[PDB]
């Protein structure tokens, strides 16, 4: 049960009728799942990499000049020209020259002088940017069966399974070791604006600090340095490093304008800092849609001979959880595999079993214990460990539950996106939004009941159906309406 | 030291140790006045040496040579502590909100929102109208 | 009686029901105080200062220059520099050298010539500026005994009390020698605008010239000069008082304002002269009001054997005073303490005592004098003083001086300022404006009468009540006010 | 006076007493030609004096040098009377009726025309008694200058 | 060089080679210590050339004489490149159809206001020719 | 016909019954005069120029100082001074030395300097200015005959004639050659604001570069420089390029601020660039309003026999003019002079004529050829000169001349300026009115015609009267004043 300590949890009971489920994921949050007869199970959204991102543009710093020359001519002899105004890399500039008397030349006007040089970036000082490609990302997911022999910490679990999703990939099964085989059907959708961002990287090789920054295309293609395509190797508009001197007689000194780490660092400060492993680049936003097949997948320990042995200790007290669950650690003495007879009473009342059950039928082996979890109704209630018995308070309200449940199924809803709705169908429009609704309306379907069973819910439907069709005042006839939604949820049968 | 190309022209070349001495070229003499000089690498600077008839005085050359044509100068600028530095200019780098944008311009705008409100609700007739009236009015107030 | 050689006299009769009474002290006045059967007392406010007033700026004149360094290159070499451009207390100029060829240069370019200097002020001609804190000034309280042996000179009192209020300070007790014990509760509300002013000094230390001036900090925090807070060490805006000259070949003068005390002199000139003592810095403008307890005081010499002899010579002719009173100064021939029998006559009747008595039971011991003060009413009168009698009118008339109790009334309500009004309690609220109000009347609510007594004075108020309840025309019901105000004043019985 | 720094850098020194004269530094020779010399003391300025090659004439510069070279001249500005006074301007301090008011609350009418006559009509128009209109009109400029 | 006036007072000229050098002026001897001299031309200057007794040091001047009277120094500004440059200030040297486009403008701006005059014109008076007449008045006097 | 290439042209084609005619020339514009028996001619505006233009301020730059004196003496001596003071040509300033023991004083005091330079402009760099006087300007005014042997080239014509106009010129008359006498009696106005304007001439002497610009009177004044009126020789306020550094014991140096021709070209770029030739000054904006009797003059050709040898091909084809109008080069083979013959057909009609002719009567001689022009009605029509016919079809509408014509003529009397207006009496006063509105009008009174001829048209002219004289509804009034203005456009004849 890894995800009993994140701040972000949240439960989908799915359907008694059909075991098929959908789920959203989102960075740092959990979706337990659970079913009527079959095991619980979790879901992860833990990365989103990609490997070998492609490159766009390499800035250079640091330039190094090589191979300066210059020349001039007197007034009168025409421009002046050397080999390298057309040479691949090179930088030059064209000025007058106050050439005299005192000069060799024999006149009194002004002359023509131009320098050349050669620009080549030094190495290990070049930052190169990378972008994304929504179309290779890589989103992992994890699965960790209720196994719950573990203290429910922040170290690893043993057991768990994984798998990986991409726009490409359809299908994916997993065994879940003796548990049995669950499905992923999904769908999968680029965190936002991917176009926007660039990520940064100085290839520095340094272990006391930062390696890459991520940052807006926008500002990044407006820098004011030398840049270069991958696999070029002439600099283009090498002459933003290099500031030319006045014109002398016959020498213009070219002057290197030197290292600018220090000054794009400064700049760049502030700025989040990337996440880099291997040749994975890590994303920090995103959305993950899957459909979970629960139908091959079949329960633990009930062969066992469940012995009434009686004999156990608490190994922790019920600790409220932070999301409106009961925590308990329970050790066995019995020295044989058993399952845990459990009993929840409210209102000190010879009736049992008034609380709902996670980590379906906890058991005992010849290794392992038990962290059972408790979902008590609101108020007075007992929690009953075989011969031992605990009180315990929970607060909040019923009313509370059915509109929290409601709000999480429509943020949820608000999250899937734009991918909740298909127009290529009127049958695929209505199904596909009554499934939507109906995901929406699950925690309402089985708020509170009690009486003959499951079929006079549908026998209700329909009484309120014509209830609603008594031909009374119109300020009273959402009873209609409601049958309906009520008479379409039947078929699922999520409450009795 | 001293060269000679394949055009004909002479090429001199020297170490940091030639700062202002006479050096021997071919037929006349050459002098080296320049200030920056070092050992030799591949951040070389070259230049013509112009040459000055005799009976003159140099004017704004760091060498010059007489008695002599084609003349180039080369060193190179390294083994010494660096250069005109100037550093490169660079940058630095849903439904509440609309709902706090509309509050704000009503409560910016006091009178004219007493004025909207007390006029729908002294024309309109029914409730409900009266109110769905205002919720339309309101969200389309601040956006226009 | 020191105040009366002051043009600010004021006098207090308190009330006979209860001792407590209030003054006003503005600097130069006075406030004597009566009482029907305790010694009087009197008042001053003759300084108002304040220890050690804190620093705000330090302004400096004629700065110290030391050390000065310029160095220069040629062209295509590079601007130079000098240590002292980042150290604490330099400053530094840069500019162009027309190098040529006398210089060594071999290029006829312009080099860079920098030049920088020390700069620390000379002692002894900082200009610090000081500003007072409200709440640490310190009130002088002076009250003198009544004595009566005194010349009433220029001379300071001997028997004479002092004490220091602050805004702290809560009581106080003198025990004025063989006379008694005076508590001066006191209130202190500092001069108009005092965070205005800023006191300059020189610590020029000379005697014969001003040494402190007062002046609006808008002024000073303008005024183009070096300047430092105190615990700082390097200088701000210290090229205030350096002017380079022009870059020279390869070489910089750098020439020193010089000293500038003769310009901030003539600039301040007239401005107010403050005073200074010590470490104490005066001011000029303040309210001061003192509650008197006048409780514990006994009068002097009332078992005296108050000699008839008949014995006593003039020592100063009945003259009349600057404030509403008759000096008289008196020398005895009895040679043995004794009061001085006294007698007020006017229209040459016989009956006597019809003059109020300052410096009460004027008296008589092994050495000291008589300085028997009277306030005698308008009209003929005549003194007696034993056997010896003289002739002496009185101008004004009575009318006149309740006017004038009036106004000094009204005035001194309107000096109390802003806290003359109490808002805490409603009791209070009327205790207070009730106060007030019967301080105002108390000086005609004892002016002019003849009939039975004191007691009948509470039957005309309670008249004057009744005929105000006539339910006649509004614009005549003053007399109902009027009766009101006469039945509380009736609560002090200052006029039988 | 010559003396030798630790990096090389000799220095001269000059009292006021040396104008125009040959100083000997290392081997070769030197001539001081500053004239606004004196006594040493703390304020003290020293500079570079440039060397210059035989044949060639001083051009600009206040010293020179030949067959020497990095000399740098130092010397004081004490002993002689006192250079470019410029006193520094700063503003002298200022020394700081019924009829000023009167004048306050005329100026007051003329610019608040509008307002003014608002007023001034609405109590014509509401107060229907001559001695109370002229009254409040009397108080109400007197009171106007405070807003 | 040296010269004689006619009126008793010697007259030293120098050109740009002879500073801090030594001058024999008739019995004494005379120093020049400028540095900013030069060539011989009509742009000349010339000074009083003061004259001190041996123990005496010279302050503040660029010139001094010793048992010597009367002698003028002057020398040429001319033939070195050009000295305190100052550029003066001198400033930047800078129908139907106007009516109609500022109209235009009037009425395309001020759209409300011309609507009110418009529809109250309008609205006021009858007779389509009187309406016309006033409002083309109207809008040629919009500029106020 | 010199005006062909133009973009300017419009015709007039004045009154049968009389001779006079008036015209509106402005520079680069033409206009064509036309009669029913009298050879067009053409009339030009080509310059308005003004030779040897009075001179205002004599500006100068770089100063050049010569023979500088200064000198001095020691405190106690009395000022010193210098010849150069009192001459002419000198500026001079007066200071303070800080005189000391080095130099010969024998105080320590302040003494006096004083220095004088002998101030002149260089050559050749002098700016000096001019000032137009409109009653000197000279306007020129030409005309050429159509001979109609000219292709249409930018050359100069065969038979060209000049004549100038001033203010003060009365009458004229030119010859023509052969052709004969024409009268210009006119008028002249200057260009708006000539006082507001005044010339600057750098005397640089550079034919590749502008030498003369024109600028505001008030920012010219306003040129902070030297300057002088002419026949002077020493420049007043020198001060301004001469300034004095601080004195030092017995020397002041006197700079020289330097040439300023390059900051003047630099705040003088974007202001036209005036048009200068030789003596002359030009200007860019005239009218000059005359009257052209063309009373005298005689056609050529009216005895040649007319040739009908009929061998004629074309020289050129027929192209559309610029300016609504037909032109064609003929070549001859008659070997003889002799008249052109000449039609105009349209839809293939019977009837000829069908056109307006320009150079009337084209004629062939023994050198030359024909320039024939046309301008047809609009739609179908075919040229016919000899044997040989070409078709056209000319664009446009009836409606579309008459409004253009119109538009024109209020134009052009839009162009007569304020000097349409006589106010000398009110009978000429209304002449004026009236025949300036007939000129206006001369083009529509002969839109479209066909019937009888001259006579019948004041027939309709009085029936047309007598219809608006029916006191009928009096907006409809506007026949009487039709009426009344075609009768009195009867008076001129313009169309049949
Ligand atoms: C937190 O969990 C990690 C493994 O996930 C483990 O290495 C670490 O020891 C844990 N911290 C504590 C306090 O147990
Ligand atoms: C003030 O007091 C002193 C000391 O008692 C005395 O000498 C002097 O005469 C008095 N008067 C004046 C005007 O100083
Ligand atoms: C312009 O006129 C000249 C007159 O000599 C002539 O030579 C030239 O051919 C003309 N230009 C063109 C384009 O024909």
């Amino acid at each position: 049960s890894r995800c009993t300590h994140l701040e972000n949890r949240d439960f989908v009971t799915g359907t008694q009728g059909t075991t098929r489920v959908t789920l959203v994921l989102e960075l740092g949050g959990c979706v337990t799942i659970t079913a009527e007869g079959k095991p619980s199970m979790d879901v992860w959204l833990d990365a989103i990499y990609q490997e070998n991102p492609a490159k766009t543009r390499e800035y250079c710093l640091h330039a190094k000049l090589s191979d300066t020359k210059v020349a001039a001519r007197c007034p009168t002899m025409g421009p002046a020209t050397l080999a390298e105004e057309h040479q691949g890399g090179t930088v030059c500039k064209r000025d007058q020259s106050d050439r005299g008397w005192g000069n060799h030349c024999g006149l009194f006007g002004k002359g023509s002088i131009v320098a050349c040089v050669k620009a080549a970036c030094e190495a290990k000082k070049k930052a190169t940017g990378h972008v994304y490609d929504a179309n290779k990302i890589v989103y992992t997911v994890k699965v960790e069966p209720h196994t719950g022999d573990y203290v429910a910490a922040n170290e690893t679990h043993s057991g768990r399974k994984t798998a990986s999703f991409t726009v490409s990939s359809e299908k994916t099964i997993l065994t879940m070791g003796e548990y049995g085989d669950v499905s992923l059907l999904c769908r999968v959708a680029s965190g936002v604006d991917l176009a926007q961002t660039v990520i940064l990287e100085l290839d520095k090789t340094v272990e006391h600090l930062p390696t890459a920054w991520q940052v807006h295309r926008d500002w990044f293609n407006d820098l004011a340095l030398p840049w270069k395509h991958e696999g070029a190797q002439n600099w283009n508009n090498a002459e933003r490093l290099v500031e030319f001197g006045a014109p002398h007689a016959v020498k213009m000194d070219v002057y290197n304008l030197g290292d600018q780490t220090g000054v794009l660092l400064k700049a760049l400060a502030g700025v989040p800092v990337a996440h880099i492993e291997g040749t994975k680049y890590h994303l920090k936003s995103g959305h993950v849609t899957c459909e979970v097949g629960l139908e091959k997948l079949k329960m633990k320990g009930l062969t066992y001979t469940m012995c009434d042995k009686t004999k156990f200790t608490w190994k922790r007290a019920p600790t409220d959880s932070g999301h409106d669950t009961v925590v308990m650690e329970v050790t066995f003495s019995g020295t044989k595999p058993c399952r845990i007879p459990v009993r929840a009473v409210a209102h000190g009342s010879p009736d049992v079993n008034v609380a709902m059950l996670i980590t379906p039928n906890p058991t005992i082996e010849n290794n392992g214990g038990g962290f059972i979890e408790m979902q008590l109704p609101p108020g007075d209630n007992i929690i009953y460990v075989g011969e031992l018995s605990h009180q315990w308070f929970q607060k909040g309200s019923s009313i509370g539950r059915v509109f929290q449940k409601t709000k999480k199924g429509i943020e949820r809803l608000t999250v899937i996106g734009e991918h909740a709705w298909d127009f290529g169908s009127a049958g695929g429009f209505l199904s596909s939004i009554g499934k939507a609704v109906h995901t929406v309306l699950g925690g309402a379907f089985n708020s509170i009941f009690g009486g003959v069973g499951f079929l006079p819910k549908l026998l209700l439907g329909v009484a309120l159906a014509w209830l609603g069709l008594n031909m009374r005042n119109p300020t009273m006839s959402m009873s209609f309406l409601l049958a309906g939604g009520l008479v379409l949820a039947m078929t699922l049968g999520v409450g009795a | 030291t001293v060269r000679k190309e394949r055009d004909g022209s002479t090429v001199i070349r020297a170490e940091g140790k030639d700062a202002a001495t006479q050096v021997r070229v071919e037929n006349g003499t050459c002098v080296i006045l320049a200030t920056d000089m070092g050992s030799w690498c591949d951040d070389s600077l070259s230049y013509e040496c112009v040459t000055i008839d005799q009976g003159e005085e140099p004017v704004d050359v760091d060498c010059f040579c007489r008695n002599v044509d084609g003349v180039y100068l080369e060193y190179g600028r390294c083994g010494k502590q660096e250069r005109t530095r100037r550093s490169v200019l660079i940058p630095s780098h849903s439904l509440r909100t609309h709902l706090t944008r509309v509050e704000g311009w009503v409560w910016k705008n006091k009178l004219l929102a007493l004025a909207m409100v007390t006029v729908v609700w002294l024309t309109l007739e029914s409730v409900v109208t009266r109110v769905a009236v205002l919720v339309v009015l309101l969200c389309l107030a601040p956006v226009y």
